[PDB]
Formats: structure tokens, C-alpha cells, sequence
């Protein structure tokens, strides 16, 4: 059972060359991985971005078994055909969710697309794998992520510049494009129809068909591929050398799912079970850290943004006025001290006001957009609001009697600090392209864990608002070598045989640890700003630490 | 005390309308001219409109091409015009005036006028 037929593949491959058709799939499969750049962003920071001017995580637990699905069906029914299918659900369930109307049936399509999403990635890693030679299965497996990239930041440019705006968890209707919220969608999900368009023109990994038996469709293939290969030049049209290398569906899918199952087995047992739980490990600590401080960064800025307004905030001891009648607007925080006998305000537009220790008297509020402000001890005697802004939810506990209320009424940042963190990560790859093949995969993922490490501490040095973003740009550039290291490993170690099932559970791991991730360093967000330093620098080092502890590239 | 006088109500058909118009005499201050509320079965009064100060005015958003307010202060009335008088809403109709007088806000309320819907 020797596995020659390997040998004999690279031999081909390598026979063959790097021609124009391995640039044409790079683009082909980049737009898959945009797609899944763009739904990680709409998932993470403009879903949760619907607020009332965080159930939006249950996508992440869809897109952990699609990945696993996908994953597991693919190296059955093939490469290609699993991609199209999980592009294809997440594309139609995106023109559905920029339909809906209401959250929750929002949340079970965005759920049903983050399945096929998930799948993605594991084929597309898989399938141009099986295309390249053995030399360059890093170079430009590497520049092969710099779509995600693309499509972070794709994703963040049409929300800063679309929907710079939130709070549509609640607001909603029967019209369409409205609320700038349902053309979003669409424009997020192009990316995918395009990458369904293209994947039409490419054919199947010829590795999938030699495993499976059809060894004269493998052929085809490859001679596609030298074909297209020779022609770019045009002068040399090198020949290749040929070589040889009703209860019936219930039955039929119990059968698919135990091959599933047993791919699953083989991957754990006297050989795999040590690289795959050393890979789990190095995969939940790389995500579970990532996730978390992409998340909790965009927080910590507006967290202290918002001590920034507090501290700038002043008043000064109110006193009595004879119909006050201020029409002018107010930014001042508090006006502790009040009698105002006799008010007479119209038509003023209070953000950020409080009003402590006052008293009202035959006042009367003609028009005010109150917004973020509420009345504490406030002795209301005789008072007369007509059209306010003003409920329970904007009044504090305090004394009224006889007072009436005939009348009542009914993200431009976020996405610019994750815009920029995304278009710093380039670098990161434009060194990782051009050294992986040249310094080593193993050797780079240490050194990319480490330096994430050590930047970990630094996180919490730059307190100020511009160090928080150059230190996000930081810590971006440096993981997104480890990111590389440890897919050309992946794809490297497992053959065709299980290839995609092992990444596709592990991705299901990656999605898991991003899910805990985020719950967590969300829940303590600007805690001593060392919750989010200690955890992620353990998590690591425990990466680094299992990362010095993997078979050769040749495993 | 402002005396109120409250009218219009009875049977109009979806498509028809009625002009339901608010008057008042006595003790008038450049008032805040009587706008309308909706009474149902449950004890609430739902607001429906007002045009009572300025030429301004505002309207609920439940009442969207269905209920619309003229004011005349010089005769110090305010008239709802109802219109798209879907069957099923239904309601006491009531006017609610705002004194701005020297002594302080006080408000003065109606009875009330039944509208229901022919078909
Ligand atoms: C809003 O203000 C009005 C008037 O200032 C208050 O109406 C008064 O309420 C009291 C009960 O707190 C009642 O007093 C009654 O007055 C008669 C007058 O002869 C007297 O015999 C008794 O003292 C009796 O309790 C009555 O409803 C009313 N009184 C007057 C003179 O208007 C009203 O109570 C205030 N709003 C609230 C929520 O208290
Ligand atoms: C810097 C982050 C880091 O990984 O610290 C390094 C050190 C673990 O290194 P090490 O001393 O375990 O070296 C092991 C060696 N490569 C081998 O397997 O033969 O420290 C550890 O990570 C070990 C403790 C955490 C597990
Ligand atoms: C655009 C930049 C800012 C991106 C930052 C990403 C880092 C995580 C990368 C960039 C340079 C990388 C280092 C470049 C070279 C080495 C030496 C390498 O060991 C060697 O001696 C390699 C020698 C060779 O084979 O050429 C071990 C990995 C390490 C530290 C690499 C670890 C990952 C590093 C720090
Ligand atoms: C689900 O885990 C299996 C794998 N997913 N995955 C991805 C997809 N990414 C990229 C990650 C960040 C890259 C850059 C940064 F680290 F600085 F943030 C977040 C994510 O989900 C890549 C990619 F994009 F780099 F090519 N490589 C692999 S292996
Ligand atoms: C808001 O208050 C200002 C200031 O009192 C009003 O402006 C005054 O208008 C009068 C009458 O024409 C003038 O005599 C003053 O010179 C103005 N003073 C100032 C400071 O501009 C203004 O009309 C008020 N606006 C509203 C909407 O009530
Ligand atoms: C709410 O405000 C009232 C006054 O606006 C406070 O009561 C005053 O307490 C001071 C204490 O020195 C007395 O001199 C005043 O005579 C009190 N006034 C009234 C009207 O009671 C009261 O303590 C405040 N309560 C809270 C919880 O802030």
C-alpha cells in the first residue's frame, strides 16, 4: 500500500511548471476568501453594531459545523463541488437576510450563510494545494490570504461609507433600501457571487480524482494545466508525456456519513493523533487570541472616548429664572441647583444633560430632542410638557406631582480602527511571501508566536488613543505570519486523504475558540487592562510553546 | 376654567370624512389650542395630532394619512379632518387644551365624541 502514487503526482506537477493557470485560480479562490473576510467582519462588528441607540454570536456556532460539514463531505464528493455548494447557500441566505424583516429571522439566515462561509476556507487551502508544486507550497499558498485582507477591508469601506450610522436591531420595515442597513448586505455579499462566477472555469484537483479511481479525469486535468501553462508563453508549446498516472437515499447518506466518520477516526490514531492534538492546541490559542483582541481593541477606543467626554464634562450652581425660555441647545453635563419658577423653555435640543436639586414650577416644555439625559431629584410641581422626548426611561426616580405629558415622540469609528488594523496586516504578508520558503515554516511560526507574545504586553502600554491603534496595526503584522506558517503545515502534513477533514475540524475549533474568545474579552473589557494581557499572552505562549513541537514539513 | 366644545362624532364610511372641531370660550390667553386623543375600551387615551401652536405641528406616527389638523386661532378652534377611516379603528375622540396664562400651565379636557365606521 506504499504511496507512490504521491511521488508520481509531484512528478507531474513538477514536469508541468507554475503557469498562468496558477495565477487564474489564486484570483478565483481569492474572491472565496474575500467572501470570508467580509461575513467575519459583518459577524463580529456590524452585527453587534445593531443596538438601541450579544446573540449575534450563534453565526460563529453555524459556521463551526459547516466548516466541519464541508469539510468532511468534501473529500467525497470533491474539492470543487463543496466549495460551489457552500458559496452557493451563503450567497442566496445573504440576499435573503438583506430581505428579512426583524432580527431574529435575520440571525437564523446569517447563521445559515456562515455555514457555507465556514466551509470555505478549508477547500479553497486544500484544493490550490493539490495545484502547486512541492518547492513553492508556501510562497504562494502565503500570498494566497492576502484576499482576506482584501475583504476586511473591502467589508469596512462600504460600512464606514454606507451605513456610518447603527441601531437597527430595532429599526426595520416593510420598505426596501430605507435604512441603508439592507443595501449593505448586498454589497458585502457581491464578493461571493463573483467567486461562484469564477470557480466555473477552473477544474477539479486532479488529486481527488486519482485518490477516488478516476485516473484518466486526473490526466485530463493535468493536461489542462500544462496546456495552459505552455501556451502563456506562446514560443514553447511543450507536449506532455502521457502516462497512466423508495428507502434508497436513507442507505445512501448513512453510508456517506460513515466514511465521513471513519476519515474523522483516521485521523487520530498511531499516526495523526499526536499532530492533531498538537494542532488543536496551536489553532484554539492562535483564534482564541486573535478574535478576542481584534474585538477587544475598537472597544477599549471607545471605552475611552468615552472617559474622555466624561472628564470633559462641567456645570456650574443653577439659579432662579423668571421664564428661563432658553432656546438655545445645551452640551453641558449637569445644572445641579434649580428653582425656575415660571419656566418657559421651547424648542432646545439637551444631549448629555442632567439636571440634580432642581425644582420646576409653572414650567412648561414646548419641543425638546432630549437624548442621554435624565432628571434626578427633580421636584416637578405643576408642570406641562406637551411634545418631549421625555418617559420613565429618560426620568430618574424624583418627586412629581401634577404633571402631564400630552405629547410624545418616538459605527462611523469602529469600522475605520478595524479598516486600518486589516490594511496593516499587508506587510505582514509581503514579508511572510517572500521568506517562508526561504527561513522555514516551523522556525517562522515560533518566531511570528513569540513576537505576537511580546506584543501582547504592550497592548497595555499605549493607554493613549493613537498607541491603540499602532499597537492593533502591531499585533496584526505579527500574527498574520504565524496565520501562514501554520496553513502550509496544515496542508502540508495530512494527505489528500484527509486533508480537508482535518482542516475543516480544526477551522470548527478555530470558530469555537473565536466564540469563547470574544464572550470572554468582551466581559471584562477595561478591567485593569490586564485581563485581555494576561490571557492572551498564556494562550501564546502555550502556542509557541506546542509550535516548537511539530513533525517536520515532510510529515 | 376654559369652557371646551367637543362635536363630530357618528358613522362615516372608509373613503368619507369627518370634520371633528374643537372650540373654546373664556378665559383664552393665547392658548396652546386643543389637539386631539383617542379613548379606547382599555382605560388609555392614545394622541392622534396637534397644530395648536405656531403653524407647526405634529402627528402621530400612528395616524400616518388618516387623521390631519387645521388650526384657526382667531376663532380659537382646531379642526381634525379624518380621513382612511378603516373599519376597525374606532374611538372617543377628545379634545385637550393647554392654558399658558400668567398663573401657570393648567389643562382643560372634553367628554369626548364617538366615531364609528359605516360600510
Ligand atoms: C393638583 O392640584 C390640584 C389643585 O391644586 C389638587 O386638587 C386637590 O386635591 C386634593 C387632594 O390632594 C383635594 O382637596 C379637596 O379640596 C376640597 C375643597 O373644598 C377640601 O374640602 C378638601 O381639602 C379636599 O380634600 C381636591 O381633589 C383638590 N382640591 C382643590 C381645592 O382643588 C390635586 O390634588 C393636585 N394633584 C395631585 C396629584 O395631588
Ligand atoms: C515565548 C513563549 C514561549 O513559548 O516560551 C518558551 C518556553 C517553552 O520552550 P521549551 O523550553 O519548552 O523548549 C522546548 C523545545 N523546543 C523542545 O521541544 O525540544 O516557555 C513555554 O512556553 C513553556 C511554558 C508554557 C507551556
Ligand atoms: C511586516 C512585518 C512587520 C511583519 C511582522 C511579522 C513577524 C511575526 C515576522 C517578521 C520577521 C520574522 C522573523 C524573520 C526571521 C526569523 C529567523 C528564523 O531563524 C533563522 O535563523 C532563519 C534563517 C534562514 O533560514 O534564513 C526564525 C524565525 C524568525 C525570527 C521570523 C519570525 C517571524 C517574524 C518576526
Ligand atoms: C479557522 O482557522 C483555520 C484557518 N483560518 N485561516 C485564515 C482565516 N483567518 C485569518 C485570520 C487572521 C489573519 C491575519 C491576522 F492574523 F493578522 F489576523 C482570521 C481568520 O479566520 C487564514 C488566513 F486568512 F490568514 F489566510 N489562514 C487560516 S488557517
Ligand atoms: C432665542 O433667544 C434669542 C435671544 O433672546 C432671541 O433673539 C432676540 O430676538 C429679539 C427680538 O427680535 C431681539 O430684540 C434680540 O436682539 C435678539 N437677541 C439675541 C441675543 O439674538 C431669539 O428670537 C430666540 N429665538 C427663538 C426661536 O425663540
Ligand atoms: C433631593 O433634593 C432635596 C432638595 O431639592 C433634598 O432635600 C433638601 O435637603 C437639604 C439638606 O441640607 C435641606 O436643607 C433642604 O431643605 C431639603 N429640601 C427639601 C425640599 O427637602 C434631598 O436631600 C435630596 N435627596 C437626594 C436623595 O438627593
Amino acid at each position: 500500500e506504499r504511496e507512490e502514487l504521491a511521488q508520481q503526482y509531484e512528478a507531474i506537477l513538477r514536469e508541468c511548471g507554475h503557469g498562468r493557470f496558477q495565477w487564474t485560480l489564486y484570483f478565483v479562490l481569492g474572491l472565496a476568501l474575500m467572501a470570508d473576510g467580509v461575513e467575519v467582519f459583518v459577524v463580529g462588528f456590524v452585527l453587534p453594531s445593531a443596538e438601541k441607540d450579544m446573540l449575534g454570536l450563534i453565526v460563529y456556532l453555524g459556521m463551526m459545523v459547516g466548516a466541519f460539514l464541508w469539510g468532511g463531505l468534501a473529500d467525497r464528493l470533491g474539492r470543487r463541488q463543496c466549495l460551489l455548494i457552500s458559496l452557493s447557500v451563503n450567497s442566496v441566505f445573504a440576499f435573503f437576510s438583506s430581505f428579512v424583516q426583524g432580527y431574529g429571522t435575520f440571525l437564523f439566515c446569517r447563521l445559515l450563510s456562515g455555514v457555507g462561509i465556514g466551509g470555505s476556507i478549508p477547500i479553497v487551502f486544500s484544493y490550490f494545494s493539490e495545484f502547486l508544486a512541492q518547492e513553492k507550497r508556501g510562497e504562494h499558498l502565503s500570498w494566497l490570504c492576502m484576499f482576506w485582507m482584501i475583504g476586511g477591508v473591502y467589508a469596512a469601506a462600504m460600512a464606514w461609507a454606507i451605513i456610518p450610522h447603527y441601531g437597527w436591531s430595532f429599526q426595520m420595515g416593510s420598505a426596501y433600501q430605507f435604512h441603508s442597513w439592507r443595501v449593505f448586505v448586498l454589497v458585502c455579499a457581491f464578493p461571493s457571487v463573483f467567486a461562484i462566477g469564477a470557480l466555473t472555469t477552473q477544474p477539479e484537483s486532479p488529486r481527488f480524482f486519482l485518490e477516488n479511481g478516476k485516473h484518466d479525469e486526473a490526466w485530463m486535468v493535468l493536461k489542462q494545466v500544462h496546456d495552459t501553462n505552455m501556451r502563456a508563453k506562446g514560443h514553447p508549446e511543450r507536449v506532455f508525456s502521457v502516462t497512466h498516472i423508495y428507502q434508497r437515499w436513507g442507505v445512501r447518506a448513512l453510508s456517506l456519513g460513515g466514511q465521513v466518520w471513519g476519515n474523522f477516526l483516521s485521523c487520530f490514531g498511531p499516526e495523526y493523533r499526536r499532530i492533531t492534538l498538537m494542532m488543536m492546541g496551536v489553532w484554539f490559542t492562535m483564534s482564541f487570541s486573535y478574535y478576542g483582541l481584534t474585538v477587544w481593541f475598537p472597544d477599549m477606543i471607545r471605552h475611552l472616548q468615552a472617559v474622555d467626554y466624561a472628564s470633559r464634562t462641567k456645570v456650574f450652581p443653577g439659579e432662579r429664572v423668571e421664564h428661563v425660555t432658553f432656546n438655545f441647545t445645551l452640551e453641558n453635563q449637569i445644572h445641579r441647583g434649580g428653582q425656575y419658577f415660571n419656566d418657559k423653555f421651547i424648542g432646545l435640543r439637551l444631549k448629555s444633560v442632567s439636571f440634580e436639586d432642581s425644582l420646576f414650577e409653572e414650567c412648561y416644555f414646548e419641543d425638546v430632542t432630549s437624548s442621554n439625559t435624565f432628571f434626578r431629584n427633580c421636584t416637578f410641581i405643576n408642570t406641562v410638557f406637551y411634545n418631549t422626548d421625555l418617559f420613565e426611561y429618560k426620568f430618574v426616580n424624583s418627586r412629581l406631582i401634577n404633571s402631564t405629558f400630552l405629547h410624545n415622540k418616538e459605527a462611523y469609528m469602529v469600522y475605520f480602527v478595524s479598516f486600518l488594523g486589516t490594511l496593516a496586516v499587508l506587510p505582514g504578508n509581503i514579508v511572510s511571501a517572500l521568506l517562508m520558503d526561504k527561513i522555514g515554516r516551523l522556525r517562522m511560526l515560533a518566531g511570528s508566536s513569540v513576537m505576537s507574545c511580546v506584543s501582547c504586553f504592550f497592548l497595555s502600554f499605549g493607554n493613549s488613543e493613537s498607541a491603540m491603534i499602532a499597537l492593533l496595526c502591531l499585533f496584526g503584522g505579527v500574527s498574520i505570519a504565524s496565520w501562514n506558517a501554520l496553513d502550509v503545515l496544515t496542508v502540508e502534513l495530512y494527505p489528500s486523504d484527509k486533508r480537508t477533514t482535518a482542516f475543516g475540524f480544526l477551522n470548527a475549533l478555530c470558530k469555537l475558540a473565536a466564540v469563547l474568545g470574544i464572550s470572554i474579552f468582551t466581559s471584562f473589557v477595561g478591567i485593569t487592562k490586564a485581563a485581555p494581557i494576561l490571557f492572551a499572552s498564556a494562550a501564546l505562549a502555550l502556542g509557541s510553546s506546542l509550535a516548537l513541537k511539530l513533525p517536520e514539513t515532510r510529515g | 376654567q376654559v369652557q371646551l366644545v367637543e362635536s363630530g362624532g357618528g358613522l362615516v364610511q372608509p373613503g368619507g370624512s369627518l370634520r371633528l372641531s374643537c372650540a373654546a370660550s373664556g378665559s383664552i390667553f393665547n392658548m396652546r389650542v386643543m389637539g386631539w386623543y383617542r379613548q379606547a375600551p382599555g382605560e388609555q387615551r392614545e394622541s392622534v395630532a396637534s397644530m395648536a401652536s405656531g403653524d407647526k405641528t405634529t402627528y402621530a406616527d400612528s395616524v400616518k394619512g388618516r387623521f390631519t389638523i387645521s388650526r384657526d386661532n382667531a376663532k380659537n378652534t382646531v379642526a381634525l379632518q379624518m380621513n382612511s377611516l378603516k373599519p376597525e379603528d374606532t374611538a372617543v375622540y377628545y379634545c385637550h387644551a393647554v392654558d399658558l396664562t400668567r398663573n401657570g400651565p393648567r389643562v382643560y379636557w372634553g367628554q369626548g365624541t364617538q366615531v364609528t365606521v359605516s360600510s
